[PDB]
């Protein structure tokens, strides 16, 4: 009914938007280091905003908050939160709060608070009036500690968010589309431990072709480059030899000692898989449109341009 | 034949494709041609 | 495109195998040669 | 302004920082001057 | 050389950008300049 975890992501693992990063190596990290400078009039941060396109790492970044926080870092999305009945919608949020207080220090994490917001007018009238107001009042109120637990919100529509939850996530940060380096080094840590075949500066072609995707879009096409050389493998006839002990790749038809055959023909291991390199990746560059749309970022630069 | 030549065209027609994931335009143009002339020799 | 023309050809010539599998010349002997035409645009 | 002269500098001086981190040597040059041409105007 | 060059560029638009956090336009004027003439070195 509640989940928990301790994950791996660490600041280095995320690449990019360095402001957000020092702003949650402040407001987390800045309690663990001196915990002795916050007393009185000085208190830490209770409710942050992340929010901005989709698939841009907020929930990554939240483990990275979670690896270096040594907390109790709950995570939940919408879907833990969903009214199927009239009254476990709501004791649950309770519940939440509450076993994250017996929990402290803690942090809370929420994805797309966009499905709990929207007081104005009377649609989706009674889990947002009970649900969204146990929220507000359950957030801080009467008897609440405030103090301990963090709140970590994060979304994709931050103008139908209202007014008066925005007050409750006292630092909102807008998360753009990352750059060119950025993205290098998420090529460069995304092919990981396989061989690759490119330099530093084809990673730089590869980032100046993908102008303005997000960290999912990456982690998509790198998962289809990790499928690439092997449907090299999967598809056609004729494989040939080159070179301990015979070794054979798949070539043309009709070529240089191309034999006939399918892989299947081939014995255990005297493959010589096709090196990986970027015609794969250019193909998968060409595969894929981005998913995001820009008159969205209009909007997210109207509230970042006038809120953020 | 025919039912073979049917049959030859695609065995082609697959190869052609098997050549054009190495880039090999020159094997491609022939088979992908082969193929073709044997269509109308049908 | 090119990377994509050559992603075509295939898509091309697949549609022709295909195609052959019902004996429909017809298609096939167009699309195998859409895609020739195409590897010649190349 | 002034209070906000003295901001937008730092703001160019970032923009020139990040984009360094893509050699754009172009850029750089540039905004690392409208900013130091503005520390002038100040 | 060059691959630090331009890191020191950065280093020094950074100690800029710090010191106008103090209002110090003498250093900023400066360590804005070290860095522009080194990114005209490159
Ligand atoms: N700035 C980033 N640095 C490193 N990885 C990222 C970054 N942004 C996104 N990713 C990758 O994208 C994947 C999915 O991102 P996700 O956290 O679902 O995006 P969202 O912000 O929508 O929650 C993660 O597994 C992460 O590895």
């Amino acid at each position: 009914a509640i989940l928990s975890e301790k994950p791996n992501v660490k600041w280095e693992d995320v690449a990019g938007l360095e402001g957000a990063k020092e702003a949650l190596k402040e407001a987390v990290i800045l309690p663990v280091k001196f915990p002795h400078l916050f007393k009185g009039n000085r208190k830490p941060t209770s409710g942050i905003l992340l929010y901005g396109p989709p698939g841009t790492g907020k929930s990554y970044l939240a483990k990275a908050v979670a690896t270096e926080a040594n907390s109790t870092f709950f995570s939940v999305s919408s879907s833990d939160l969903v009214s199927k009945w009239m009254g476990e919608s709501e004791k649950l949020v309770k519940q939440l709060f509450a076993m994250a207080r017996e929990n402290k220090p803690s942090i809370i994490f929420i994805d797309e608070v966009d499905a709990l917001t929207g007081t104005r007018g009377e649609g989706e009238s009674e889990a947002s009036r009970r649900i969204k107001t146990e929220l507000l009042v359950q957030m801080n109120g009467v008897g609440n500690d405030s103090q301990g637990v963090l709140v970590l919100g994060a979304t994709n529509i931050p103008w139908q968010l209202d007014s008066a939850i925005r007050r409750r996530f006292e630092r909102r940060i807008y998360i753009p589309l990352p750059d060119l380096a950025a993205r290098t080094t998420m090529f460069e840590i995304n092919v990981g431990d396989t061989p690759c075949v490119l330099t530093k500066e084809d990673y730089r072609t590869l980032g100046a072709m993908t102008e303005g995707y997000s960290g999912s879009d990456i982690a998509v096409v790198v998962k289809d480059a990790l499928m690439q050389p092997i449907r090299k493998i999967q598809s056609a006839t004729h494989f040939k030899d080159v070179s301990e002990t015979r070794k054979l790749t798949p070539c043309s038809p009709g070529d240089d000692g191309a034999i006939e055959m399918s892989w299947t023909d081939i014995e255990a291991d005297e493959l010589k898989e096709p090196d990986l390199t970027i015609k794969d990746f250019l193909k998968a560059i060409k595969s894929t449109r981005p998913t995001v749309n820009e008159d969205d970022l209009l909007k997210q630069e109207q509230f970042t341009r006038d809120f953020g | 034949d025919r039912a073979s030549k049917i049959e030859q065209i695609q065995k082609l027609a697959k190869y052609a494709i098997s050549a054009l994931n190495y880039e090999d335009l020159p094997t491609a143009k022939d088979e992908l041609t082969k193929a073709l002339d044997l269509l109308n020799s049908i």
